[PDB]
């Protein structure tokens, strides 16, 4: 009884060998029978050895949404879609089509020209800082509040250039 | 899609020639949002020519424009603009204006830009 190899998934005491990619659960292993898998359809498919009894149907690639088919979708492997040109991929999941990315709060940038879609972000140096998500602005310095005034708490890469104050 | 996004003064021009493009905004918070103006032409092929950030302080010109383009915004009224002046040949494009997530949502309808002798 138990541990049960990988590969293996157990259940109600026998250690099942588990569906291999492409294939979906339909009769747990007995202790006489291995586990019966069955292929999914052109449409359908399956990431990973599972013990799922249901296919995932395939990704989809809208035109209408600036999406085209890069890797066509197998039986084990889902569809990958991926952006028009001008355009990247607003996330890893190939799901919504944006002209390009932001450079979120901590981090600068260094621009978009494509076929290099997307804006090649920086993180903030030491002494520099960055609100706000944008495509073109780059990391900024922290307002001196020494001008007839104390820095009460500090800023970097994320938070605005060192709040203050007063004291001196 | 509740975004709108409204171009307004294109047209043709002699070389030297001046227009002020207005990307008139609807459906989202303008004021909030940095902006963006990109050309597309057959053969030149999209490219991306300005960018203001949500007050209008910081701006952005890709060299091929600069100091002759001009970026800028009145968020009370919640318009987008370009003072294109000393145009050029190569400008002849069909100009389209931005919003932040850079979605299908987000662009304006365009507004064609030929030169021409």
């Amino acid at each position: 009884p138990t541990a049960c190899r990988e590969k293996q998934y157990l259940i109600n005491s026998q250690c099942c060998s588990l569906c291999q990619p492409g294939q979906k659960l339909v009769s747990d292993c007995t202790e006489f029978t291995e586990t019966e898998c069955l292929p999914c359809g052109e449409s359908e498919f399956l990431d990973t050895w599972n013990r799922e009894t249901h296919c995932h149907q395939h990704k989809y690639c809208d035109p209408n949404l600036g999406l085209r088919v890069q890797q066509k979708g197998t039986s084990e492997t889902d569809t990958i879609c991926t952006c028009e040109e001008g355009w990247h991929c607003t996330s890893e999941a190939c799901e919504s089509c944006v002209l390009h990315r932001s450079c979120s709060p901590g981090f600068g940038v260094k621009q978009i020209a494509t076929g290099v879609s997307d804006t090649i972000c920086e993180p903030c140096p030491v002494g520099f800082f960055s609100d706000v998500s944008s495509a073109f602005e780059k990391c900024h310095p922290w307002t001196s509040c020494e001008t007839k005034d104390l820095v009460v708490q500090q800023a970097g890469t994320d938070k605005t250039d060192v709040v203050c104050g007063p004291q001196d | 899609t509740e975004v709108q996004l409204l171009e307004s003064g294109g047209g043709l021009v002699q070389p030297g020639g001046s227009l002020r493009l207005s990307c008139a905004a609807s459906g989202f918070t303008f004021r909030d949002y940095e902006m963006w103006w990109v050309r597309q032409a057959p053969g030149k092929g999209l490219e991306r020519v300005s960018a203001i950030n949500p007050q209008g302080t910081r701006t952005y010109y890709a060299d091929s424009v600069m100091g002759r383009f001009t970026i800028s915004r009145d968020n009370s009224k919640n318009t987008l603009y370009l003072q294109m002046n000393s145009l050029r040949a190569e400008d002849t494009a069909v100009y389209y204006c931005a919003k932040l997530p850079f979605t299908f949502d987000d662009w304006g309808q365009g507004t064609l830009v030929t030169v021409s002798s």
